[PDB]
């Protein structure tokens, strides 16, 4: 099987560097080097993310889409930056304006064809394609607009292969941009109707989870990114490993989406202990479920405790008892019968790889489909209206060839999306 | 990513030399280092010459220094139409030659002095020709609008009611720094009855450094230029916020310097510290961009601001829940080696749109009428390719700027 | 809401095949299905099921006759300022295209013969009547098809159109082309044009195909009004995305009585919401024994729709 990553925008891009920083080491691939793999198993399934050309050069099969040179020229001028074949860099030296409209209708719409071109060169690579990984932020141009287009096109070209989306939904407390809800509401819209698996991460849900669950005092972006990339590795790549009970994107999809919206999840990693001290090793297993299922530790902003779950997928990856795994999951399902929805006898989807995260003994990625994420699109949707009402920075959109009915559309859509999700919380 | 700058008018050039000074000063690039990223326009050679004779002499390219040996003329008309015209092409050429060389820019920080000849008129058409050649960017013009009672030129208003109406439909965000209301700061918050123009310049030269310089510079809460206009203008009128700085303490007299955030932020809303004689006499803020720099804990802010949001006597507009764009930078400010600026390890350059200017514009409009009412120095413009139209029709213009700044506030 | 059923006669191909005619319409509103069945022992028996409709049409009935009972009564509704919809529903080859578009076993032929044309004819005549003349109405027509959630303008060379929805939730199809018509001849031209352009697969040996939803509309406009004086949407449904639309359609029509989205229901939504709106559903049935399963499916669907009545 296979997949083809997609680094839309700067963020989605910045993260690319971290997702690939990791994944590679979790596959023994040095900058341009080959497979130094401490083992021999980190190779029989690599294909999922690379391509064979030389014999020591397995190149990441991702796409780097962005209308701001400097960015990709920071990712390509640093560490692992020199492993991507230049063909991968689909830049847009234009003005990468922070407008969803500027990267979806006017500026991005041009650079698109020169992207799809490659997304096909990579898809028609070899063997059988599974789906595409998509990273980006719903709070900017090259991210929400242009990346949200990249998919609307992808999903027309292969409505068969899957589409996981890793979105950095606009954090609450403080917005790292101003129109944010504009660029956001507009991209979520496109998401709820193309990709079929979305993993929403919040820069501040991370800080928290990174400053209190990792006594880490100076959580640089690199970190946040790093933590995130840690989860997306547990998801995909991982399951493309052996296991007593293994799954793969689809299983994950076909066990997690009760209703076609596409629904968004909230990823959570397992061993998340501070370096030295904490290295408690309390990782027998009840310790991992202890972790994963708590409020804090959910990369999302919202707290599960604020709304039932529809599905859950503990994708563990480290030798354990299909008994102490299958078992724990249960008590968990009974101690919290309250929030776990009922019309699904077994919400949880236990998954079990074998080999764990390179240096760790036992981990377990969590992919939750809780109704709690209602209380986020609400947020976003609110911010919109409060500012849409006055058409705040709307001239930067319309003036870019947009529509007063376009914004209406998205909000509603994504706004209805909130509605539905409640239809199950009840 | 970048932001070109066009310093127009002797003043905009003096202030320019200043803001341009503070720059290298906090970037370790002495007299002769890299290459600027702006231009200088004036219809009076002797002034741009000062940049050609005095300090920061070789840090510029005789190409980004435009001059029209001809005549300045403290009159809009002449500077905009008649004379100023001849140069514009050439002027543009640089902001098209300098705009190309770069990599995905963001806009042009324009520096002009509202009530001048080369500053009001000229720019009027410079910004004019920009809004069309790059409508797809930011046009933040940093102005030094007419001292409330201490104006200079006899006509000033003619020149400022005219630079406002012609630029209004072309700027993105117009920053304003009142020449007089800055003196107060030099008298009351620094103590000195000897303020040379070279000082006011060091000041804006500061507040400005907080805008571009440091902001376009990495930090814990970056704020792009676009960011401004977005988080700063509620309506298309090239809305004019006001610039304010916090640690404007004297580097000699008093010394309490160590004035934790909680203090420097409160020191922004007291009207006696805002580089503008627009004392919040009633003007409800409608959006403030608190740009901090130096050692600042986000909670300190996301608290110091909270305390403010609940002072009520600071009444924010209705239709605006929260209007506080918190911009955090790292590197503390950088004071002139030995001017008169304290030199703290944290500052607050807060700018904002306040229903207050309802005043400032009013008081400046009224001026105009009085003279127009008698045509006063009208023959000076007419004879310079203008008409009863441009005046009367630019008066009506601002009229709806007195109603605009009135409607967007005072009402719920 | 009115629901009718129309049985088509067995075609020559079916007859040659010696297909048995399973359906009877003994009365104006009674339709009987003589379902063949076998017990486990394989005993043959007939389970005759009875269905009642506002109007049930026999194989003899012409399009004019069918039109008289279904669509014709709706035309006045648009002049009244309402919104009317007429749907042709049924299995593939049941006769939906024939009835709406014009007589053809290929479903494509004489426009004049079909309901779109007949309805148009009545529109011009009524507009001319004294009560209406004062109205000073202009007649416009549009024709588009919905295929896999996509809308295509049949009037403008299959041009793909975008559909947006406001917060208000009113839907608009931007780019849809409205053509001014002042004569039935005009409408016939547009029908011919649209029908030629209609979606399908390769040239089949015979017959058209209903991969899509066909919708021809007649709009009346003074200068807006309720966004136009009145509108009549005639829909040629695809053989019973398709399932979701049909499910969606049922709920919208039933909602009409009282007052899982799809493209078709989205575009049509304004036609269900208003108080002054009427709809007619015509269920097409192919009489062959082989089609018995299909027919019961069609009939049951019909029953639920009428149920709202």
């Amino acid at each position: 099987r296979e997949i083809v990553h997609i680094q839309a925008g700067q963020c989605g891009n910045q993260i690319g560097a971290k997702f690939w920083e990791v994944i590679s080491d979790e596959h023994g691939i040095d900058p341009t080097g080959s497979y130094h793999g401490d083992s021999d198993l980190q190779l029989e399934r690599i294909n999922v993310y690379y391509n064979e050309a030389a014999g020591n050069k397995y190149v990441p099969r991702a796409i780097l889409v962005d209308l701001e040179p400097g960015t990709m020229d920071s990712v390509r001028s640093g560490p692992f930056g020199q492993i991507f074949r230049p063909d991968n860099f689909v830049f847009g030296q234009s003005g990468a304006g922070n407008n969803w409209a500027k990267g979806h209708y006017t500026e991005g719409a041009e650079l698109v064809d020169s992207v799809l071109d490659v997304v096909r060169k990579e898809s028609e690579s070899c063997d059988c394609l599974q789906g595409f990984q998509l990273t980006h932020s719903l709070g900017g141009g090259t991210g929400s607009g242009m990346g949200t287009l990249l998919i609307s096109k992808i999903r027309e070209e292969y409505p068969d292969r899957i589409m996981n989306t890793f979105s950095v939904v606009p954090s609450p407390k403080v917005s790292d941009t101003v129109v944010e809800p504009y660029n956001a509401t507009l991209s979520v819209h496109q998401l709820v109707e193309n990709t079929d698996e979305t993993y929403c991460i919040d820069n501040e849900a991370l800080y928290d989870i990174c400053f209190r669950t990792l006594k880490l005092t100076t959580p640089t972006y690199g970190d946040l990114n790093h933590l995130v990339s840690a989860t997306m590795s547990g998801v995909t790549t991982c399951l493309r490993f052996p296991g007593q009970l293994n799954a793969d994107l689809r299983k994950l999809a076909v066990n997690m989406v009760p209703f076609p919206r596409l629904h968004f999840f909230m990823p959570g990693f397992a061993p998340l202990t501070s370096r030295g001290s904490q290295q408690y090793r309390a990782l027998t297993v009840p310790e991992l479920t202890q972790q994963m299922f708590d409020a804090k530790n959910m990369m999302a902003a919202c707290d599960p405790r604020h709304g039932r779950y529809l599905t859950v997928a503990a994708v563990f990856r480290g030798r354990m008892s299909m008994k102490e795994v299958d078992e724990q999951m249960l008590n968990v399902q009974n101690k919290n019968s309250s929030y776990f929805v009922e019309w699904i006898p077994n919400n949880v989807k236990t998954a079990v790889c074998d080999i764990p995260p390179r240096g760790l003994k036992m981990s377990a990625t969590f992919i939750g489909n809780s109704t709690a994420i209602q209380e986020l699109f609400k947020r976003i949707s609110e911010q919109f209206t409060a500012m849409f009402r006055r058409k705040a920075f709307l001239h930067w959109y319309t003036g870019e060839g947009m529509d007063e009915m376009e914004f209406t559309e998205a909000e509603s859509n994504m706004n209805d999306l909130v509605s539905e999700y409640q239809q199950y919380q009840d | 990513r970048e932001c070109i700058s066009i310093h127009v008018g002797q003043a905009g050039v003096q202030i320019g030399n200043a803001c341009w000074e503070l720059y290298c000063l906090e970037h370790g690039i002495q007299p002769d280092g890299h290459v600027p990223r702006a231009v200088f326009v004036d219809l009076e050679p002797t002034v741009i010459d000062e940049v050609r004779t005095g300090t920061y002499r070789q840090l510029f390219h005789p190409e980004q220094l435009i001059t029209g040996k001809e005549d300045a003329a403290n009159n809009y008309a002449r500077g905009h139409y008649t004379i100023g015209k001849e140069i514009i092409d050439l002027v543009l050429d640089r902001i098209r030659k300098l705009a190309d060389q770069c990599t995905g820019l963001q806009g042009f920080s324009v520096f002009h002095s509202f009530g001048g000849g080369t500053g009001s008129g000229f720019t009027s058409l410079l910004m004019e020709r920009l809004s069309v050649d790059y409508g797809k960017k930011s046009k933040l013009e940093f102005s030094i609008y007419p001292a409330p009672q201490v104006s200079t030129a006899v006509v000033e208003p003619y020149n400022s009611i005219l630079t406002t109406h012609t630029t209004l439909e072309h700027s993105d965000c117009a920053f304003m720094v009142d020449n007089e209301a800055i003196y107060d700061i030099c008298r009351r918050n620094l103590d000195i009855e000897r303020p040379t123009y070279t000082n006011l310049n060091r000041l804006i030269g500061q507040i400005v450094s907080s805008i571009t310089a440091s902001l376009r510079f990495d930090g814990a809460l970056n704020v792009d230029l676009t960011e401004f206009q977005t988080n700063l203008v509620p309506y298309p009128r090239g809305h004019f916020p006001l610039a304010t700085y916090a640690p404007v303490i004297s580097a000699e007299k008093a010394y309490h310097e160590q004035l934790s955030v909680a203090e420097i932020t409160n020191a922004c809303f007291e009207p006696a510290n805002q580089m503008v004689k627009c004392d919040p006499r009633h003007g409800k803020y409608m959006a403030c961009c608190l740009l901090y720099r130096g050692d600042v804990v986000p909670k300190d802010v996301n608290a110091a601001i909270a305390t403010i949001k609940t002072k009520r006597t600071i009444q924010f507009v209705d239709w605006c829940p929260t209007g506080f764009k918190v911009g955090i930078n790292y590197e503390p400010p950088t004071v002139v080696p030995g001017g008169d600026l304290a030199k703290v390890q944290r500052a607050v350059c807060m700018l904002s749109n306040t229903t207050a200017i309802a005043e400032a514009w009013a008081r400046l409009d009224h001026k105009f009428d009085l003279m127009y009412a008698k045509r006063a120095f009208v023959h000076w413009y007419v004879g310079e390719g203008m008409e009863e139209g441009e005046f009367s029709e630019a008066r009506e213009d601002m009229a709806a700027l007195e109603k605009d700044y009135e409607e967007v506030g005072v009402d719920s | 809401i009115t629901v009718c059923v129309r049985k088509r006669p067995i075609s020559r191909k079916e007859v040659n095949r010696k297909e048995i005619d399973v359906i009877s319409v003994p009365r104006k509103d009674m339709l009987i299905v003589h379902e063949p069945r076998s017990k486990v022992d394989l005993t043959k028996f007939l389970e005759n099921h009875k269905f009642r409709f506002d109007y049930a049409f026999n194989d003899t009935c012409d399009n004019a006759m069918v039109y008289k009972y279904t669509a014709k009564p709706l035309v006045k509704t648009i002049f009244e300022g309402g919104m009317a919809t007429c749907f042709a529903y049924g299995q593939t080859g049941s006769g939906k295209t024939h009835t709406m578009g014009g007589e053809f076993n290929g479903k494509v032929q004489d426009c004049k013969n079909g309901i779109y044309a007949m309805a148009a004819k009545d529109v011009f005549v009524t507009l001319n009547m004294p009560r209406y003349r004062a109205m000073n109405l202009v007649v416009s027509a549009s024709f588009f098809e919905i295929y896999s959630g996509k809308v295509f303008d049949l009037l403008s060379d299959k041009q793909k159109l975008r559909v947006l929805e406001d917060g208000k939730q009113q839907v608009q199809v931007v780019g849809l082309t409205e053509k001014v018509v002042d004569g039935v001849e005009e409408v016939l031209k547009l029908i011919q044009h649209g029908n030629a352009a209609r979606t399908s697969g390769q040239t089949s040996a015979n017959s058209n195909s209903s991969r899509s939803h066909a919708v021809f509309q007649i709009v009346l406009r003074p200068q807006g009004s309720t966004k136009i004086h009145g509108k009549f949407s005639f829909i040629d449904l695809a053989g019973n995305e398709i399932n979701k639309s049909l499910l969606a359609l049922k709920e919208c029509i039933r909602a009409l009585g009282k007052q899982r989205v799809s493209k078709l229901t989205q575009v049509l939504r304004d036609s269900f919401i208003g108080e002054k709106s009427k709809t007619c559903m015509i269920a097409m049935i192919s009489p062959g024994l082989s089609s018995c399963e299909h027919t019961l499916n069609t009939l049951r669907y019909a029953d639920r729709v009428k149920e709202l009545v």
